[PDB]
């Protein structure tokens, strides 16, 4: 990902406070709720009819602890995100058949959510990284639909 | 939008309140940033931090918006100047209304979260979208 | 829709003709060809090379768009029960809608290349949006 | 890109019947009309305003060829397609700005111009291998905007 050694540095601080539990919860849970249609992918989880049952599910808790955890480990390996997320591209297109542009989607969620949390030190400069880093990952997880 | 969306969106925009223009104004700034492809419909402008051009042109984006949460019943009449400017003048991509759409809500966000709930956030995504919807409508 | 568009879409629809629910299953086709993500939606079907069940079907969706052709001053009403089928129950996302009408419009080039000019593409285009976004409507 | 080798003859055989002229010119009109916002990049070609003035516009129709002419380009090297675009990668992000989603505008528009002169004889099947070509060309393309 086209990212000068400054930025990094600013990606990799605020990851420090990124309290994966709460903010993936947060995140997926908010998918789930704004793109509906996201809900067939997770009918394993219950009931996800109101906003209400969403966001106290403790499996979208859990699940999207797990996609968080992902992401950071991307976060932690930015020169090498094809091969990070290589086995999660055949995963997601293979045997979920999840739409890529739903990749897109989540990550801009996402930087939402880090928005809400960290408020007026996630700056304009520091969305434009993530807005590059959320691209370079749902690239990589689309790389194996391709 | 339905009716449950109206008056979360009614109720989300009075707690802006007078903030409109100023966060049209970094919403923009926020765009030029993360979508540099954005800039080039702005070649006549100081696209500078804190440049008074954004910081106008905020103000009218927000100011548009506001008459928009006033209009929600008749959007393609309240907004049917914008519509002729931005698709037949400007011929903005239409893409780029999703960006500036996702550009607020990250603003909203940052200076509302307590308020910027998830069932706020999913009213407001809509009717952002209903709002893009009708100034892409003229092609 | 505007004015000119609709004459189109009218005049464009009469030359179809009878031959909608075939038209409609060799676009269901070529999507699920082109398109593998789209078999999902389709557990329960056949979807073999002039299964009976895909041509069933295409008869169905050529039908709809037949109505629609209609009602074009009121497809959101004459499509109203389609909107809750694709949005609430089958939560169909919205991006195949855009996969399904480039199939219907390749399938219209195949068949009819002397009507298929580029006005007649451009507001079957428009009409074709315009049913998707009906059927997406719901959420 | 992910072809057999009975999908890439068959992509192959087509292409030796392709008038570049002809269908890049209608191609590159098509994507006028009906997508007009892609008008904004061309104002270099004079008048655009109604379908008649765009599909005997001299400089559309050698836009158009010299378009399908790499188009082509990209079919005889499909298994080296970032290298072959990366120049026009570089020029369309950097000196025109042009969003990506625009590449797949026009490859979609392509394939529906290759299914109006070819008929019955550009089949579901071959359709479905196009559509593969038309991605992979659109995502070279898009390369270095990432
Ligand atoms: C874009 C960033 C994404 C990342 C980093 C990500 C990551 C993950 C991870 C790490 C798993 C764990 C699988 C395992 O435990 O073996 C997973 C599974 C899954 N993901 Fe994703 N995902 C993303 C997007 C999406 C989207 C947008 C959807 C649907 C809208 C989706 C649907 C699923 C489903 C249904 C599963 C399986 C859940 C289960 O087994 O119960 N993912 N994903
Ligand atoms: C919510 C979506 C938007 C709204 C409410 C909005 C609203 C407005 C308003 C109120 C004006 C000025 C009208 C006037 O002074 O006559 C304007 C102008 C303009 N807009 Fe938009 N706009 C939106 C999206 C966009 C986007 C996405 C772009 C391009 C990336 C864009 C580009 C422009 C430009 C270039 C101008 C002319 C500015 C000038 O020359 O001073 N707009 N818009
Ligand atoms: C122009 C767009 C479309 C139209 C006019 C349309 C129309 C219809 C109609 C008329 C029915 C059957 C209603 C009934 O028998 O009760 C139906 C059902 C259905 N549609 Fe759509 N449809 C469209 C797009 C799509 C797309 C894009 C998908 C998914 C890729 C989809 C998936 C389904 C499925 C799974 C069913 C149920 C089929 C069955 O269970 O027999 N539809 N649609
Ligand atoms: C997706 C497949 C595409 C291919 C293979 C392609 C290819 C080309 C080629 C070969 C050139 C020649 C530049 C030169 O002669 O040095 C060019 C220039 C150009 N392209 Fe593209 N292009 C594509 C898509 C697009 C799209 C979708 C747009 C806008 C909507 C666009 C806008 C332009 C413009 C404005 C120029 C410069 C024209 C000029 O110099 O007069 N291209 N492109």
């Amino acid at each position: 990902v086209q990212l000068s050694g400054e930025e990094k540095a600013a990606v990799l601080a605020l990851w420090d406070k990124v309290n994966e539990e709460e903010v993936g919860g947060e995140a997926l849970g908010r998918l789930l709720v704004v793109y509906p249609w996201t809900q067939r992918f997770f009918d394993s989880f219950g009931d996800l009819s109101n906003p209400g049952a969403v966001m106290g599910n403790p499996k979208v808790k859990a699940h999207g602890k797990k996609v968080l955890h992902s992401f950071g480990e991307g976060v932690h390996h930015l020169d090498n995100l094809k091969g990070t997320f290589a086995a999660l591209s055949e995963l997601h297109c293979d045997k979920l058949h999840v739409d890529p542009e739903n990749f897109r989607l989540l990550g801009n969620v996402l930087v939402v959510v880090l928005a809400r949390h960290f408020g007026k030190d996630f700056t304009p400069e520091l969305q434009a990284s993530y807005q590059k880093v959320v691209a370079g990952v749902a690239n990589a997880l689309a790389h194996k639909y391709h | 939008l339905s009716a449950a969306d109206k008056t979360n969106v009614k109720a989300a925009w009075s707690k802006v309140g007078g903030h409109a223009g100023e966060y049209g104004a970094e919403a923009l700034e926020r765009m030029f940033l993360g979508f540099p492809t954005t800039k080039t419909y702005f070649p006549h402008f100081d696209l500078s931090h804190g440049s008074a051009q954004v910081k106008a042109h905020g103000k009218k984006v927000g100011d548009a918006l506001t008459l928009a949460v006033g209009h929600l019943d008749d959007l393609p009449g309240a907004l049917s100047n914008l519509s002729d400017l931005h698709a037949h003048k400007l011929r903005v991509d239409p893409v780029n209304f999703k960006l500036l759409s996702h550009c607020l809500l990250s603003t909203l966000a940052v200076h509302l979260p307590n308020d910027f709930t998830p069932a706020v956030h999913a009213s407001l995504d809509k009717f952002l979208s209903s709002v893009s919807t009708v100034l892409t409508s003229k092609y």
